């Protein structure tokens, strides 16, 4: 019955997250991020809006979907890569 | 304000249209655009680097008109305030003082001040009589003295 | 100060130390000390001296080298060497040997055996 | 439902309620809760069909109640088919063309991915699978359709579900491409 | 990578045996000792002689600054690209010796 | 009409290896196909922004709203209108080969074949594949006579798939390849911007011969392009 | 060892006549009639590469 | 080879005279061994350097700077 939409969302914030995530996986030799990982952020953000019975995805649900993909990608690497990506991507995780 | 926005998806024709409003040739306009392509990441606000680079090259190219008419410097500042949707005059001065430090040691910035070495020969040689970046330049104090008289 | 970084910066970026004012050769040909450091950084850990001399000779012009060595009519021994067809291959080898030994005294290159003199290694990395 | 969802901590209350028999592991409860709701699928001008099912791959050392999470979805979701990687072969996941012992005709029997339309897919032991079964899963994770043409019966069935697997390798010094016995297109889905 | 620590681990890859070259000193032209010195002494006095003399005159202005550091107990240690034999003999004799002997009287 | 989509056995198209090793097909399979395209997932910051700006706008409900603005301007054709336009041209338009375009197709076929012969030191079915593409272009505009404009369009599509998977202009290419083999040792890591300021500003070579010589040496497993082609690294001899 | 012969099929003039016959084909008692489109390679091989020869094979 | 790893593990630095000053003092306290005992040549390219501290000593040093030294050998 409830179908949330992606109206009024920060399109410039999602482009900056994938730009910094793909630039760090090449210099460190981690898992390459294709276009399939970008669509996974919108799927998690849409699931968070369904838990609140809302028809629109606000900025609070977008910040929570990015932290899920970040925590699932940083912990899926080596020990030296986990201690390096946690300091550069700490701005997007620590929300205001 | 446009300077408070973080992570802005800037295109390739945006810096070209902004440089044409300040009367800049195609030689100095391509150097500003090329500086943004190599520095796409490792930045906070893309508008702070573009505004700081355009206004820095304006005083070098139009150096012959600022000495004759002191109103040119006061007019080139209010123009950038309307484009950035800002009202504070301290944000414009704080933006041109941060980008200048990062471009003070390049190759394209040296040829711009020569066509439009005396200071770089004392930093590498370890001279104690080098120009310290603490006091205000002599050419900048003469402009502010004439701005308060009009 | 940065003792290690100052050597690599002044050797690679020679335009900041030398003034951009035999005037034709000084503005079209890089010095032997500056050109040798450029090809030394863009290489692997194992460098061959037989291939490094060909790379340095290809950067220097042939028409400007022969015209500069013939500008001294007082020295009769300099005009006799330029008349030989192997003059450009001998002048570049002399400047290459003077820059190789100058790099070993500073700690830039490293030789292998003593009675061999055929392979050189890298011991200085710019940036670290 | 509107009174409970009106609170500011409605998201934290659902994560703490997911699998109450397992203590800790807050990062894994956020992935299972998001995979149950799923996304909103929509066609692109009658050309492409963007999926909305969130695929979660449970990886790690066995002993942290990994298989206990799969049993919780089967008792909470409206349509969950629990399967494995050892017993389920080629026809155990997709459809098949079998012969009826009564009518003597070539019938069509559904599998795990066919009988779980618009639901949750539970597959156990994803690392101990054959090469013939790994290719059929990747073909259904992108187009959400399994095309089977056997015995002259060319049918293109649908398969839209959230595949939640749980494989076993965990060396921290080695990346995920070497610890888990999988390929690159499999981990990318 | 070329600079920073990333350039050290990237420029030291395992080179294959078939990818290596077998060029020795046989293909290189042979030179003698007489022709080696005639060309060296000619390139060290004519090639870039004006930029070298102009740069040396710039560093000559630092002579009173170097003497000011030696009077306070600070030892001098010069460095850079190239040799500093002609720069030390011209300063520690033609400037350091007359100034010290004329300041302690 | 066979329209298949294969996948590499290693998960990604390895540019350091030969194209014949990454593809798990025989030599008789690539010769039967007309066009073989390679979709390389290049990690570009400028490309990922425009791609993300299109997928977000589609899932935001703006896909149905943009249909009324694009169809009214005459830039997009619906699926129902495109179904009756393909069958109409497949039963009433019968294009052939004009004599003016036959000489251009026969002369250009030897030029492309001669380029691959020098690098080896293209079959008969590859020549007939360009004829089918040229005849299909005339069927779109309902022209029974294929002009010379459809020939250049088929060659551009053939060089971007077949060639991309394997007087004074030819003289500068051989001189540029011999100069790079001597001025750069086996394993030189020189940036792309460094070599551009040494052969173009010196008034010796053009920009068209620089990108053509670097691409030909890459297929021979000799030059490895790293960091999105910004750093040239030598591997083979 | 069972095959009696073994050939290894590894020219600007040969490629010009081959591409010309393909484009010309798609655009449409004892001795056989001389055809300029079909019998194209026999005349070039008989004249030893002479394109101005008048010998009809 | 030592300055490359030292620069990577250092928190947010080029190799100046301060790095070589601490390295020269590390050899005086017999904390790092070399190839020569008496009359050593630091400028010689054939003389190599090696560590000279046990595992128990290097464990307490990394624990004071909050550095994970046991994960590199696991």
């Amino acid at each position: 019955k409830i179908y949330p939409k992606l109206h009024q969302m920060d399109m410039d914030k999602v482009s900056r997250v994938y730009a910094d995530l793909r630039r760090e996986s090449i210099s460190t030799g981690s898992f390459p991020i294709t276009v399939r990982h970008l669509e996974s952020i919108l799927r998690i953000a849409e699931s968070f809006a369904k838990m609140r019975l809302s028809e629109f995805v606000s900025s609070y649900d977008l910040d929570r979907a990015i932290k899920v993909v970040v925590d699932s990608f940083v912990d899926a690497q080596k020990v030296s890569v986990r201690r390096q990506l946690r300091r550069s991507f700490a701005i997007y995780t620590l929300g205001h | 304000s446009l300077l408070v926005k973080k992570y802005c998806k800037m295109t390739t024709e945006e810096i070209i249209r902004l440089c044409n409003d300040f009367e800049l040739p195609r030689e100095v306009a391509y150097k500003i655009v090329d500086e943004y392509n190599i520095n796409a990441s490792r930045l906070v606000c893309p508008w702070q680097l573009v505004c700081g680079l355009v206004l820095n090259c304006t005083f070098i190219v139009f150096n012959e008109r600022r000495r004759k008419d002191p109103r040119i410097d006061h007019f080139i500042v209010s123009k950038m305030c309307s484009l950035m949707l800002t009202s504070k005059v301290d944000d414009v001065i704080e933006c041109v003082k941060l980008v200048k430090e990062l471009i003070i040691g390049e190759k394209w910035f040296r040829d711009l001040q020569i066509r439009y070495y005396d200071e770089i020969i004392f930093r590498k040689l370890g001279s104690m009589l080098q120009t310290t970046n603490i006091l205000v330049t002599d050419d900048q104090y003469n402009i502010w003295k004439k701005r308060i008289e009009m | 100060p940065s003792y290690k970084s100052n050597i690599e910066d002044n050797l690679l970026s020679w335009e900041q130390v030398l003034p951009s004012l035999s005037g034709d050769l000084d503005k079209i040909m890089a010095p032997v000390l500056g050109q040798l450091f450029k090809l030394y950084r863009e290489a692997n850990m194992t460098i061959n001296i037989y291939d490094f001399y060909i790379a340095f000779r290809e950067t220097l012009p042939k028409e400007e080298i022969l015209n500069f060595i013939r500008k001294d009519p007082s020295n009769t021994k300099l005009l006799e060497l330029a008349e030989t067809p192997d003059a450009f291959d001998k002048v570049a080898l002399i400047l290459f040997m003077q820059a190789i030994f100058a790099f070993e005294n500073m700690g830039l290159i490293k030789f292998q055996s003593t009675k061999s003199y055929d392979l050189v290694e890298k011991c200085v990395w710019r940036g670290i | 439902f509107r009174k409970i969802s009106r609170d500011r901590g409605i998201i934290d209350k659902i994560i703490s309620s997911m699998a109450p028999s397992i203590y800790g592991h807050r990062d894994i409860k956020t992935a299972v809760a998001c995979s149950l709701f799923g996304g909103v699928p929509k066609n692109v001008n009658g050309k492409h069909s963007i999926r909305g099912d969130i695929n979660v791959l449970l990886l790690g050392d066995p002993g942290t109640a990994k298989s206990q999470i799969l049993k919780y979805v089967e008792k909470t979701a409206h349509r969950a088919v629990f399967a494995t990687g050892q017993g389920a072969s080629a026809v155990g996941l997709t459809a098949s063309v079998r012969k009826d012992p009564i009518t003597k005709e070539w019938t069509l029997e559904g599998g795990a991915l066919v009988l779980a339309d618009k639901g949750v897919c539970l597959i156990d032991e994803f690392d101990k699978m054959n090469d013939q079964d790994r290719t059929s899963i990747h073909e259904a994770m992108e187009q959400q359709s399994i095309s089977i043409s056997k015995a002259g019966i060319v049918t293109t069935l649908q398969a839209r579900c959230s595949i939640i697997a749980a494989a076993n390798p965990y060396n921290s010094t080695l990346p995920l491409a070497q610890n888990v016995s999988l390929t690159e297109p499999i981990l990318s889905r | 990578f070329l600079d920073t620590f990333e350039g050290y681990f990237d420029q030291r890859k395992i080179v294959r045996t078939n990818a290596k070259s077998r060029h020795t000193m046989s293909m290189a032209p042979d030179v003698t000792r007489e022709e080696f010195s005639l060309v060296s002494n000619f390139f060290n006095e004519n090639f870039q002689k004006r930029p070298r003399q102009k740069l040396f005159e710039i560093q000559k202005k630092m002579f009173p600054q170097y003497w000011f550091e030696l009077t306070q107990g600070f030892s001098l240690l010069f460095y850079g690209v190239g040799s500093k034999r002609n720069f030390l003999e011209e300063f520690a004799i033609d400037y350091l010796s007359p100034k010290i002997a004329y300041s302690q009287l | 009409s066979v329209l298949a989509a294969a996948n590499p056995i290693y998960g990604r198209y390895d540019d350091l290896k030969s194209p014949g090793d990454n593809i798990d097909f025989q030599t008789t399979i690539l010769s039967r196909f007309d066009m073989i395209f390679i979709v390389k997932d290049d990690h570009n910051e400028e490309r990922d922004i425009s791609i993300a700006n299109h997928v977000i706008n589609i899932h935001t409900g703006n896909a149905n709203a943009m249909q009324n603005q694009q169809e009214e301007n005459g830039s997009e054709i619906s699926i129902e209108k495109m179904k009756r336009y393909i069958t109409y041209c497949r039963l009433k338009c019968a294009p052939r080969l004009s004599p003016q375009a036959a000489e251009k197709l026969s002369s250009n076929f030897v030029t492309i074949r001669k380029q691959l012969l020098i690098n080896e030191l293209i079959t008969i079915r590859q020549l007939e594949a360009i004829i089918r593409i040229t005849e299909s272009l005339a069927k779109l505009e309902l022209s029974p006579i294929a002009q010379e404009r459809h020939v250049d369009e088929a060659i551009r599509l053939f060089q971007a798939s077949t060639m991309d998977a394997a007087g004074t202009s030819l003289s500068e290419i051989r001189r540029f390849e011999q100069e790079l083999k001597r001025r750069l040792p086996i394993g030189w890591s020189t940036s792309y911007q460094t070599l551009r300021r040494e052969f173009v500003d010196t008034h010796r070579f053009s920009q068209l011969a620089l990108d053509k010589a670097l691409y030909a040496l890459e297929k021979h497993e000799t030059i490895q392009l790293r960091h999105q082609g910004q750093n040239i690294y030598r591997s083979g001899v | 060892s069972r095959f009696d012969l073994l050939f290894v099929v590894t020219n600007e003039i040969r490629d010009r006549s081959i591409s010309e016959h393909v484009l010309r084909t798609h655009r449409y008692h004892v001795f056989e009639k001389f055809n300029p489109l079909l019998q194209a390679g026999a005349k070039l091989a008989k004249n030893k590469g002479n394109y101005n020869g008048t010998e009809i094979p | 080879r030592l300055l490359a790893i030292f620069q990577a593990i250092f928190p947010i630095m080029k190799a100046n005279i301060e790095v070589f000053q601490n390295l020269s003092e590390l050899h005086t306290l017999k904390l790092i061994a070399t190839t020569m005992n008496k009359n050593i040549d630091y400028l010689s390219p054939k003389v190599r350097w090696k560590v000279n501290v046990p595992w128990e000593i290097i464990k307490e040093i990394s624990e004071s700077v909050h550095f994970n030294i046991s994960d590199y050998f696991s």
